[PDB]
């Protein structure tokens, strides 16, 4: 008569490493380590991302005519731009501290596309018909949908000045541009005057702009530039525009919300109807384990990115089926 | 978290 | 094994107990079958169960991180940005994968002492009335029948009861 | 006759946390994370903090009438605003740099406020008696302690230059501002000249600044704007102020000293008899603990601040008492 | 725990002994009573001294930190700010709890693994004089009186003083 | 030690066995000698080059790393660029004197787990044909020459050959 | 008859800490801290590093004449700066976005030095043979080797235009200079027009650049100021230099190639025959253990720097001989 | 630091 | 790595 103490073993293949020792066989184990993804752009915690299509932020924001134009008001968790953004900035130019308005709307959770300045009133005594090749649509030239060329009309370019109170109760970003010609000859056949200025003012913001005429190489065909300028209108403030000459005025601005958890993603991938707790420029994973080796970039709540190729965690025990 | 290995282990 | 049982003086595991960790095998006359401890199996379980959780526990939630950019008149605040980055990740990674190795090495030792502490609280229970036959197994010097292994097997072993007949067997 | 072998129990009800099992009760044991501390702002190995009372930086430093005035002399271990700051920049307008002279202070460990410029003495022919009701004092309108606004006199604002040596054996602080008017009729009536200029250089520093007129939306009842400036003259280096308008003259600046281990926090607490070798926005803590849970923001010698709730090392063993 | 002792074979702690953390208790004809073993209580406080003292000097001093401002038009710097700041504070949060949830594993085996080795350094002097009666104790076969008590305590126990006695009492 | 055998109950060590870290020595009419466990002794190199080369492996390559300069309106970012200098190196001494107090300790706990084991091996391998002499040794109840000792170190000692000549001599 | 069991002891004296005890003698052990150096320059994989001599960045930059010449083409592993450099701005000024450039050059491996503008052949009608005695050479007066001081010429100075096209394939760097004058008078005897200006432009670069006349404090025997410029001119694009005064022409350039793991450090050793694949400020350090205590900088493949002054594992058991 | 937590241990 | 201690040892 006899007992015996022994313990367990099993069919299991699961493999585990210890400082000891590597490539130990055990019966029991769990992984910490999340490497599947589904290949999609999913809704996060039910709210669809804003696609941005064939533009990128610049040219989303300056109204590029080759972007398909969106609803007036979009709210999204998420935004993604495509790697190869062909339409963006079209008339050649800076747009001035730029990276800081990508972050800016990195926390921005919806807009209200709106006509701040209607066209065809705001600006009495100016042409407001413009255009450039460029910035061409349909093979026609065209301009910016959310900006406004102003020039001289009846050989004048009276000296303007208008203004815009917010009243929409959250901040309203205003983009504007200032043109550079290349000749003092086709600075005077635009806007009339060689000393021209431009002056923009709020309660907080306070900038001069002022023609810089020389030849520039050509860039899409254009040997002068288009700066493009921005600033955001907190609630009650008012913005005043002045100016005699080379001002691109805004027509539509953006009323902003902020939120919480958002980010700017470029992908490859594109929208399903699906739903995430958080997403990479991959695609979506699921949030269950500490860790994952998909993308440093996440957006919601997301495991820890490691360089990590096996995460496992032994449960059981060394297993001994001999 | 549970290791719920065996019945008997409880939750 | 630290603990020497586990591959060691035990040289292999039961793929015939299916209900827990640690147990018994026993050989009567009534016959013969597997039983496992679920004293020390729970125990195990409910100390792993900690560890894991633990292990996930320590680990927030990585909210949102992204990207940002940079021009080309602000290098030194990009790589700044890149040192930070890579920085934070060299050591994420050498966290996990450093945690996890020096949990399994002590996950395999505390299972190896599991076996042996069962081990050491059988042989105490029997003292001479049975004899080690190595491989973890001893040969009981009287007849035990399914009640006499239970009593065993649940901590309850009566030595006196046995004493006289295991010394006559054990001369 | 029997010997036994045992070990300690006793009546602690410590509780320590381990990886296999939380909350064991344990017979000795070790707190490691200081989580009290005093409520009171202390010296700091000896020395007192500079208190701004109702000003923050900006209306210490312009010398806003507002805030009771400091000794000529002050030394101190770090720097306590308070958070309801209401006196600052009573003059609307842009403080230039400002966050990276607040910086420059964070390493200062002592001023002397002394008399740059003397007020009547160093702008002769010019008015100095300007004052406005944005920087007002007991009801009457009043101007910057600091700064002196000078304007035309009998009609005429001729050109002005004057300069400082260093002698202190120490950098100095300078500041000044720049005015804006909101039209060009006031900028006659107050600089008498519409293409006014001001210049300011030392050894390595060199700026210049023109009036930019324009109606700006109101600020504390002000339609234009008064820029701030500021620059660390090194010892024995020369600073030139040449203006012909619109210049808001330096009269009283700061002779500094650089220490070390100093700090700026906005602080609810108020000053006592008392000493620390480490202070929180909080409160002063103890330094015996290596971590503390109280406040990320310290002066001195502090703990290392974590999130945790409890960090308790047991020391003595499993407490069994059955 | 991991070595079978504290909580194990020794079901619990002596609230009378009051003098160590590693001890005995006696039984004969002159009396009763407890007495710790010094050499082994103090070995445990220099290596827990040292423990506690090595993860105190690991932390360095914390020497002034303060936030920073930045403008309307510097978020990005605020936001890399932000990062590098609570970057070092999960890091530091994390490393600190898992020291001492480690430590504090690696504390309470050590303790049962001092027990345990008492326990055997007495065993394997009295060899067949006594007899293990169970729960960490044993039972003379002969008279030992306060002086053959303390040669045990004191590892000078005399094995052939007491063994034909001893001997005799076994049969 | 953790499991007493190294400075506990086999005091000290031999300058005497050159060619491994565990081993026997062994005392009959033949002669004397020591002579070292190979078994035990390559499975505790593998296990130790496999933690060394661990620790260096989790270290990768440090590539170039630089410092930066900044204009004196750049004092925030300087210091920014400073605490992350500092952070990253206050993170990574920390990380490399722990990592190696807590390997040391594992390692030395390691071969005192080894010993012991091999002491344990030894002794269910005699039985009674042989009494604990301490201090880890066996004293044989018979006489063992060098294929008798030969069999002991391979692991394939014959107890019931020797079991009666040693019944005899124990009495 | 007897057999014992045993272990392994020596003559060893090496010592490790563990956490229950520190200074435990042991009988086999690794050291993974490398602690030791060369003391030399060496190089690098190979390639040697681009000394400087007596020059900063901004001294071979410019073509300080107090420097030796490099030969028109060198290509290096990292650059090493001299810790007394005191050949750099001679002229006194600013130099803009100083730390960028060098920052962009501490990921270039290559240069080729070439003459961008031939001197007597590029601005006709212009003086070009300016010296000043702040840019002493063999105690004549002299100037940067890689600029040129342009002058009124029989007392006129035209307007200038000239421009590059690069066909280098690689980036070119371009610097010029712009001089700033103390006095009006001064101004005219150089440039004749007191309303001068200068333009540069390519593709992608717009500025713009005028004279400040003011008085400045004598800094190496100047009053007056030259300020320092540069582009990457990316391969194919244009850069125009327009001007009717005060501009400090380019006359050589650099074409300039990427790379990858160089830097900047300042050191005191000197350029040995030698070859690593780690480099400090100090000296060499091979590269086999996983930290080092020698410096934080370095350059190459390299230990991780820790302050720690040991880091021994122990391999073998503790040591007792007794 | 000392674990002083009987007299007898030492400092 | 090796922990090459002794000729027997493998590599
Ligand atoms: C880690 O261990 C596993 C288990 O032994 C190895 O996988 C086995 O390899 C052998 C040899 O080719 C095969 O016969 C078995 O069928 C494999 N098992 C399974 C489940 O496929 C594995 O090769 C080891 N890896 C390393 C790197 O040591
Ligand atoms: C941690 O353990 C302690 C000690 O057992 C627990 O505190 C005891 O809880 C019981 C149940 O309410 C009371 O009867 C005792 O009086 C408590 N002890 C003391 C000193 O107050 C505690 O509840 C446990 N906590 C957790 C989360 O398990
Ligand atoms: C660490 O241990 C070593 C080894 O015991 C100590 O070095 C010995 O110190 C004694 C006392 O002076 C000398 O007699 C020996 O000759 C030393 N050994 C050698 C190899 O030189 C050392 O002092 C200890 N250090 C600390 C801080 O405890
Ligand atoms: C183990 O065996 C069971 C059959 O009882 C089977 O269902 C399971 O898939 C096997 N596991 C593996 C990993 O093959
Ligand atoms: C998505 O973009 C990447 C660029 O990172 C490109 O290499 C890849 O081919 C793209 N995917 C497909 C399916 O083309
Ligand atoms: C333990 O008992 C003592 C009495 O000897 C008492 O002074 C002490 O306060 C008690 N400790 C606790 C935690 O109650
Ligand atoms: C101190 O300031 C905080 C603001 O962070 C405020 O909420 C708190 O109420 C203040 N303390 C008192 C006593 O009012
Ligand atoms: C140990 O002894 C040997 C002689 O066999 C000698 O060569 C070696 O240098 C000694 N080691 C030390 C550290 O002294
Ligand atoms: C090298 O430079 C350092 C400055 O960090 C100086 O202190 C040192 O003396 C120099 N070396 C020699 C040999 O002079
Ligand atoms: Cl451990």
């Amino acid at each position: 008569d006899t007992i015996c103490i022994g313990y367990h073993a099993n069919n299991s293949t699961d493999t585990v490493d210890t400082v000891l020792e590597k490539n130990v066989t055990v019966t029991h184990s769990v992984n910490l380590l999340e490497d599947s993804h589904n290949g999609k752009l999913c809704r996060l915690k039910g709210i669809a991302p804003l696609q941005l299509g064939k533009c990128n932020i610049a040219g989303w924001l300056l109204g590029n005519p080759e972007c398909d134009p969106l609803l007036p008001v979009r709210s999204w968790s998420y935004i993604v731009e495509t790697p190869n953004s062909e339409n963006g900035i079209c008339y050649p130019g800076d747009f001035i501290d730029y990276e800081e308005l990508r972050e800016q709307l990195s926390s921005v959770s919806s807009f209200e596309r709106f006509e701040i300045f209607p066209k065809e009133s705001s600006w009495p005594n100016h042409n407001t018909n413009g255009v450039t090749a460029a910035c061409s649509h349909e093979g026609k030239s065209s301009f910016y949908r959310n900006l406004l060329w102003l020039t001289e009309k009846e050989g004048s370019y009276p000296k303007l000045k208008n203004s815009y109170v917010n009243k929409k109760g959250k901040e309203v970003l205003v983009l504007w541009g200032i043109h550079h010609p290349p000749n003092s000859k086709e600075q005077q056949n635009l806007y009339q005057n060689e000393n021209a200025y431009v002056s923009v003012v709020t309660s907080n913001y306070n900038r001069r702009f002022t023609p810089e005429i020389a030849e520039r190489p050509k860039v899409r065909d254009q040997a002068g530039r288009m700066n493009y300028y921005w600033t955001l209108l907190k609630p009650g403030d008012t913005i005043i525009f002045e100016a005699n000459g080379n001002l691109i005025a805004p027509m539509y601005a953006f009323a902003l919300s902020r939120g919480f958890g958002s980010g700017i993603i470029t992908s490859n991938a594109s929208m399903h109807e699906c739903n995430t707790k958080c997403q990479t420029p991959l695609g979506a994973i699921n949030s269950s384990l500490p860790y994952q080796n998909i993308h440093p970039v996440t957006i919601g709540e997301c495991p820890k990115y490691v360089r990590s190729a096996k995460l496992r965690m032994v449960t059981g025990l060394r297993n001994i089926p001999s | 978290x549970a290791l719920e290995y065996f019945e008997w282990l409880s939750a | 094994g630290l603990f020497g049982a586990i591959a060691g003086f035990i040289e292999g595991g039961w793929t015939g107990m299916i209900d827990g960790w640690y147990g018994y095998h026993h050989q009567n006359e009534q016959g013969s079958g597997y039983a496992a401890d679920q004293k020390s199996t729970q125990n195990a379980i409910n100390g792993i169960t900690n560890k894991v959780n633990t292990v996930i526990e320590k680990m927030n939630i990585q909210f949102t991180a992204v990207g940002k950019e940079f021009n080309k008149l602000e290098k030194r605040m990009e790589n700044l940005n890149k040192k930070v980055d890579d920085g934070f990740l060299d050591i994420w990674t050498y966290n996990a994968e450093l945690l996890v190795l020096l949990e399994n090495e002590r996950t395999l030792d505390f299972h190896d002492s599991n076996v042996k502490n069962l081990y050491e609280k059988v042989k105490s229970q029997l003292k001479n009335n049975a004899k080690e036959i190595g491989n973890g197994c001893f040969e009981f010097y009287h007849k035990c029948d399914n009640e006499c292994m239970e009593s065993v097997r649940n901590g309850t072993y009566d030595y006196p009861k046995y004493s006289e007949e295991s010394k006559l067997n054990r001369e």
